[PDB]
């Protein structure tokens, strides 16, 4: 339509037309709504739109339009206030103040246009942040005076004070300079004595709700910062804990104030204040017991019914009881007259801990952790809470969540697809408290678990939920019992659990009990070590589960195998009494029968478990033989597919042969992961052939891309071939990262590796380059980079320029290459900086360009490494001393690093790296002011110091990039930034002060004298 | 629910894509159980697929006999075909669908079932 | 039965992707910054009838903020989004909440920590406690893996209707029409089809 007419400012603003565009946006739909949206944004973003806000507030019949007019004023007040002439600032102040009084005295508008007043109060506070009190010293006295003329004006004055307290104390750290926030802080502290009078008077006499609620809401903000005497040397605690707890329309905000009161560390030596702290808790708990609910109430069912504000109140009650008791429960533990109050308060928490609400449970569980940890060390306390803890053991056991190791979950009992990081963390938090609760009374804990297990055998209380929570609770308390008590305990649990599995038939039931058996036994390795018969029967049952149809039971059996073996590997390698051979020898022989039904990635997990056992053997000959006995099946298949693949080189066409090759190398990766340096004999058996296969697979990949196009990289055939290359590099990377014999790595492994991978990477098309090549070289440079300085040079030449060209056109193409690329440049610049000195000067320019390119990433994996490389590069250059390369560097790149660091510091788009950016700029600035740069950084009169030219350069750079800054703002900032270049905390503070001032006009240059 | 006058012939977990010919890229449309439902009255078989948690429909069309399943260049566990009338998102639209399965076995079995159901609607 | 929902949070947290996943089922991998706000209607089928959310997906980038808190007027619920792989986005949650409740003083609000599918998690679950004192519901979500992606709307629907037993139900499946292909273009159902046939499917390394 013709809604764009309001964007023309030569003619006058059709207020009616504006109100229709606004109504079309909020109430409309579709294109007309989006059309009105872009028009309102352009209208709002006009630097002169604020001059039309006067007539929008008068002549408009739309509250949303007056709202946007204030949004336009809010932009002016916050950013360009100090540029207006003094007459416009008084005019806007009087206009805002007069409108607020206008809307308060109309009793009807005060009720229906709540936001428009709230937006006005916030706008008035934006003026207060600029003008008060140095240019409005009578604001608070006049405000207090105007409170009595009208009750509506009084209530709204509580909103202005609430918003003013928020902006000055709660949200000033990141929005004001340190001097401005301190200035406004002292200004409110000076006048608070007269603000508390009005607040206390309004609470003591009290009109009706609305004024009281707004008064309490404002008091909630004061409690963040006001002196303690306003809370304890008056009677306001008695008003909060009694009068305002009875009426449910002030009960919520009163409970939040008492929570804030409860969270201050009182003078813990004053008997009077301690008496008041006990008193308001005593009153509050009395009001809840008589006016809300008793201590026996079913809070689990009340929270589930969700009537009115019940859920919010029970959340606020849990926060109040936990905040108070965590800080002040000791005040109630000695006096015997306070014993009933102490236990009634905790009994409320027990009832609150039965609510089905994940986030509310973690809040109460956090306090239970605070309690039981204190009872675990503090003498003479645990007996007070004996009945509370006995109830709590039942609550935690019945609400255990699923640990990591349990891969069986009920949709139907299927396998876990996503890990639940929130569930895992809750389990660990539950285990911490339950381990503590077990230490406090191991007899009670055992009886609760033994009784519940009996009622799963009975079928009396059988269910998937009840057997799981019980089984999970049993495994969590591992290590809290004595070996004797634990022996009798787990023998029972395991025997009954096995009897449960053999009894109940079903694809689902037998899988639930299997996962519970596997979790319990995996958590008690100490018991398994000292009982070989049990350990052997356990391992065989795991092998029995490796043939179940459910992949989750198979998957967990392999993971439980690794978990047991990581702790009990010693008992698989020796000859056990009453046994024919080491149990590892038996497992290796049946390895084809045991893993017959496992899928590939679970067979490799089996082999990695075997490698854990084998690495326990320290006799070299026996271990190298155990290793060979393990690798027979993959070596047999490897020897086959090597014989008739050097001959018949096409054979690698077969998709089934690709899958066989990849699984063979996957098995070598799996074993090498657990054995590490002990894997060298097996690596040597396949190394030279493996690198030829890498070359053979590489040629076919390039052949397919030439014959089919780049789309070939997406086909299953090529993706399968590249898997062989990725797995080979992963095997080489895995070993070199754990190798102890670095002499064999350099003399045997490094030279055929670089020949096979480097030029193939450099000469493949970008879409065919495996980023895993860069990952492999990083390990090579990290572990043996100091022994192959010519190998590192070759690595750079093959990957540096061609990979940088893939990743310097945007911030998102080839994401795995960016990460590994800068991980590689970091370790080379760290452990082999000489390789960069050997770069041609043009290639060194790209190296600096590559570093600053990493600054501007929002990807943290790239941004963090880029700021670190720049930091290490500056250190490396400084270590060289006074040589040509170090002086050529500072001449060509010192200001490229200073400017490119300032750009990301001030562009509002890299806030996540502010700390490492500030550290880099501080090191650069410190170089000059310690005369570490022995050359003039300019090509300016001669004789002038680099200290001087740096200040002229930075003042000129900032004056052009931020033209709205006065010269003295830039002068004081650089002066302070220079004095503080050895004090990172103050340096970062001066920077944050600068980022505040570049967002407004008229920043005080004296703000940079805060330190 | 409008599924009571129907019998389930085939069920498989799958991921469904629609081809955005404008942007020349595949866009996801839903993950969940893919079902072949034979109406007990008229004996015509349709594909009905619902997203996992919200249970919203992402595929709803007859397994017409004129449709043909083709492979996608990047997958040995997926099928591509054109659909002239799908009423998942409302009015009948035309779509080029791609559906991917957990394994090549499930993908071959789907093609077997998809073609068996074509012989049913050809009567 | 329609309710206005505002969606706020830092830029890049996944607000637009989360909504697109609910509208079309797709997963957008590109980051195209929202400009001001995009309103999309989103309907869920419940055992208490349909419920419609007019979703105001606002912009998190300051330079693209648009009307800012002007978008919050008359909102009946809200979602605050942050990124668990970015500590900065969680330190700004109090700022987005501050602007939101000054305009919407008493509405249901969900706090969502997105991108929990990434292994290198930065905002640990132990440090996410801002929702407690503010009576917000919290959910670990992922618009990529769809973890808890339905729970923000399920909770809000239970609070807006006032029925804690509200559930999502299968929308009815109308009978699909029998239609034959078009032989007028069936000779050309082989261009835009062979194109789709040779455009590779994304994320071939997933389980589905
Ligand atoms: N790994 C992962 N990425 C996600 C997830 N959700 C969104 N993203 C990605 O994060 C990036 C941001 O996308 P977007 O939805 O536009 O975020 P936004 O909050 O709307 N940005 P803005 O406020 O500026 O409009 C996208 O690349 C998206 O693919 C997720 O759950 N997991
Ligand atoms: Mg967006």
């Amino acid at each position: 339509g013709s809604m764009e007419g309001i964007l023309d400012f030569s003619n006058d603003l059709d207020i009616a037309l504006l109100d229709q565009v606004v109504s079309t946006f909020y109430q409309g739909s579709g294109v007309q709504q989006k059309q009105a949206q872009e028009i309102l944004t352009k209208f709002q973003d006009n630097p002169d739109a604020w001059q039309k806000a006067d007539q929008i507030l008068q002549f408009s019949t739309n509250p949303q339009s007056k709202f946007i007019a204030l949004s336009i004023l809010d932009k002016l007040i916050t950013r360009k206030w100090k540029l207006l002439p003094n007459d416009h600032r008084i005019g806007i102040r009087n206009f805002v103040v007069g409108m607020i009084i206008s809307m308060c005295q109309d009793d009807e508008v005060f009720k229906t246009q709540k936001n428009l007043i709230n937006k006005s109060d916030l706008t008035l506070v934006q003026i207060l942040k600029q003008e008060w009190p140095q240019n409005w010293p009578e604001f608070i006295p006049e405000l207090i005076g105007s409170s009595s003329s009208s009750v509506n004006v009084c209530e709204n004055n509580m909103i202005v004070l609430k918003l003013l307290s928020e902006e000055v104390f709660d949200f000033s750290a990141e929005q004001m300079t340190q001097a401005k926030a301190l200035h406004l802080k002292n200004s409110m502290s000076k006048e608070f004595e007269q603000i508390f009078k009005l607040c206390f008077q309004v609470l003591e006499q009290g009109s009706s709700s609305s004024l009281i609620v707004a008064t309490l809401e404002s008091l909630l903000r004061y409690l963040h910062w006001i002196p303690y005497r306003y809370i304890y040397e008056t009677n306001i605690l008695e008003l909060l804990s009694t009068k305002f707890m009875t009426s449910p329309d002030t009960r919520a905000i009163t409970l939040k104030c008492l929570t804030e009161v409860s969270n201050l560390k009182i003078p813990q030596d004053n008997d009077l204040i301690k008496r008041q702290t006990v008193l308001f808790f005593q009153n509050t708990l009395q009001q809840i017991a008589t006016s809300v609910m008793p201590v026996t109430a079913d809070l689990k069912a009340t929270y589930a019914n969700a009537n009115g504000n019940d859920q919010s109140f029970l959340q606020d009650l849990a926060m109040f009881l936990t905040t108070y008791l965590a800080r002040n429960r000791a005040l109630l533990e000695s006096d015997e007259s306070l014993r009933e109050l102490l236990l009634n308060a905790h009994q409320y928490l027990i009832q609150l801990s039965k609510i089905e609400e994940r986030e509310l449970f973690k809040t109460t569980l956090d306090y239970w952790h605070n309690l039981v940890a204190d009872l675990f060390y503090e003498p003479l306390k645990k007996h007070i809470y004996e009945e509370i803890c006995s109830q709590l053991r039942l609550v935690i056991i019945e609400n255990m969540v699923r640990p990591e190791e349990v891969l069986v979950v009920e949709n139907e009992i299927v396998r876990e697809f996503v890990k639940e990081s929130d569930t895992i963390q809750l389990y660990k938090s539950e285990r911490e408290v339950l381990v503590y609760l077990t230490h406090l009374n191991v007899i009670d804990t055992e009886e609760i678990m033994i009784s519940k297990l009996a009622r799963q055998i009975d079928g009396s209380e059988w269910s998937w939920h009840n057997i799981n929570t019980l089984s999970w609770a049993i495994g969590s308390i591992s290590g809290t019992m004595s070996e004797d008590t634990e022996k009798r305990f787990v023998v029972t649990v395991i025997k009954d659990l096995l009897g449960l599995c053999e009894q109940k038939r079903g694809k689902d039931n037998k899988a639930v009990v299997a996962s519970d058996i596997m979790y319990v036994v995996g958590q008690y390795p100490r018991f398994l070590k000292a009982h070989w018969n049990f350990l052997r029967t356990v391992i065989l049952k795991l092998f029995e589960f490796m043939h179940e149809t459910h992949e989750g039971v198979q998957d967990m059996a392999c993971d439980t195998f690794i978990k047991i073996v990581q702790k009990c590997k010693y008992h698989f390698v020796i000859q056990q009494p009453r046994e024919s051979e080491p149990f590892i020898q038996t497992i290796i022989r049946d390895i084809q029968k045991t893993t017959a039904d496992l899928q590939p990635q679970q067979v490799h997990t089996f082999y990695k478990a075997c490698g854990i056992i084998i690495s326990e053997e320290r006799s070299v000959a026996e271990r190298n033989r155990l290793l060979s006995d393990l690798m027979q099946l993959p070596n047999m298949a490897w020897d086959t597919i090597v014989e008739q693949s050097t001959a018949n080189p096409t054979l690698l066409l077969d998709s089934e042969t690709v899958k066989i090759i990849a699984n063979i190398i996957k098995t070598n990766v799996a074993v090498c992961t657990s054995m590490g340096a002990d894997f060298y004999p097996q690596l040597g058996h396949i190394y030279y052939n493996m690198l030829q296969l890498y070359r053979a697979v590489s040629s076919m990949i390039s052949a397919q891309v030439a014959a089919e196009g780049l789309i070939a990289t997406k086909t299953p055939k090529v993706r399968g071939l590249r898997t062989i290359k990725k797995e080979i590099l992963k095997l080489v990377e895995t070993y070199i990262s754990k190798a102890r014999n670095l002499d064999d790595v350099v003399k045997v492994l490094v030279e055929p590796l670089l020949n096979a991978v480097l030029e193939d990477y450099m000469n493949n098309v970008p879409d065919a380059r495996d980023a895993e090549v860069l990952n492999c070289m990083t390990t090579v440079v990290e572990k043996v980079g100091h022994m192959i300085p010519q190998g590192v040079i070759l690595i750079l030449q093959s990957v540096f320029e061609c990979t940088l060209d893939m990743i310097n056109k945007d911030f998102t193409e080839y994401p795995e290459h960016r990460v590994e690329f800068y991980k590689l440049l970091k370790v080379i610049n760290e452990k082999s900086f000489a390789a960069f000195l050997e770069l041609p000067p043009a290639a060194f320019k790209l190296f600096v360009d590559a570093i600053c390119w990493a600054f501007k990433h929002n990807n943290r994996d790239v941004e963090v490494n880029g700021l670190q490389i720049a930091l290490d590069l500056v250190k490396n250059i400084e270590r060289m001393g006074n040589v040509p390369f170090a002086n050529e560097f500072h001449k060509n790149y010192f200001f490229i690093f200073v400017s490119e660091t300032f750009f990301v510091l001030t562009d509002s788009d890299h806030k996540s790296g502010f700390s490492k950016q500030a550290l880099l700029l501080m090191k650069l600035i410190s170089l000059v002011y310690d005369n570490k740069i022995s050359v003039p950084l300019y090509q300016v009169p001669q004789g002038t110091s680099n200290q001087v030219y740096l200040s002229q350069y930075l003042a000129n750079m900032l004056s052009n990039a931020f033209p709205h800054l006065t010269s003295e703002q830039i002068a004081s900032f650089l002066s302070a930034l220079t004095k503080q270049c050895k004090d990172l905390v103050v340096f970062k503070g001066t920077l944050r002060d600068f980022l505040v001032q570049i967002k407004e006009v008229g920043g005080d240059p004296t703000d940079y004298l805060f330190a | 629910t409008m599924e009571e006058d129907e019998e389930v012939l085939y069920k498989v977990r799958a991921k469904l894509f629609r081809f955005d010919a404008d942007a020349k890229e595949w866009k996801e449309r839903g993950t969940g159980d893919c079902k072949f439902l034979k109406n007990k009255k008229t004996n015509k078989v349709r594909i009905l697929m619902r997203r996992d948690k919200t249970l919203k429909i992402c595929a709803n069309h007859i397994i017409a006999p004129e449709y043909t399943l083709k492979p996608n260049v990047g997958s040995d566990r997926s099928w591509v075909y054109a659909c002239t009338a799908d009423i998942a998102e409302g009015e009948a639209e035309a779509f080029t669908f791609a559906i991917r399965f957990g394994s090549k076995e499930n993908a071959d079995k789907f093609k077997e079932e998809f073609e068996k159901a074509q012989e049913i609607n050809k009567k | 039965v329609q309710f206005k929902l505002v969606l706020v949070g830092d830029g890049g947290t996944g607000k637009t992707t989360f909504v697109k996943r609910h509208l079309t089922g797709e997963f957008e991998k590109k980051y195209v910054a929202t400009l001001g706000v995009e309103v999309h209607p989103l309907v869920f089928h419940t055992n208490r009838g349909p419920i419609k959310f007019n979703v105001w997906d606002t912009a998190g980038q300051e330079k693209f903020g648009g009307l800012r808190d002007g978008y919050y007027i008359q909102a009946q619920c809200a979602i605050i989004m942050f990124d668990v792989t970015s500590r900065v986005t969680y330190k700004n949650v109090p700022n987005w909440h501050r602007d939101l409740v000054r305009v919407c003083e008493n509405i249901p609000i969900v706090l969502c920590g997105n991108k929990v599918d990434i292994k290198d998690r930065k905002v640990k679950a132990k440090s996410i406690v801002f929702h407690r004192k503010k009576n917000l519901q919290y959910y670990d979500i992922s618009a990529k893996s769809n973890y808890n992606f339905e729970k923000p709307f399920l909770w809000l629907a239970r609070k807006l209707i006032g029925d804690p037993n509200l559930e999502f139900v299968a929308m009815p499946a109308l009978a699909p029409p029998e239609v034959v292909m078009d032989p007028a273009l069936a000779a050309q159902y082989e261009h835009d089809l062979e194109v789709a046939q040779t455009t590779a499917l994304p994320d071939e390394d997933d389980d589905l």
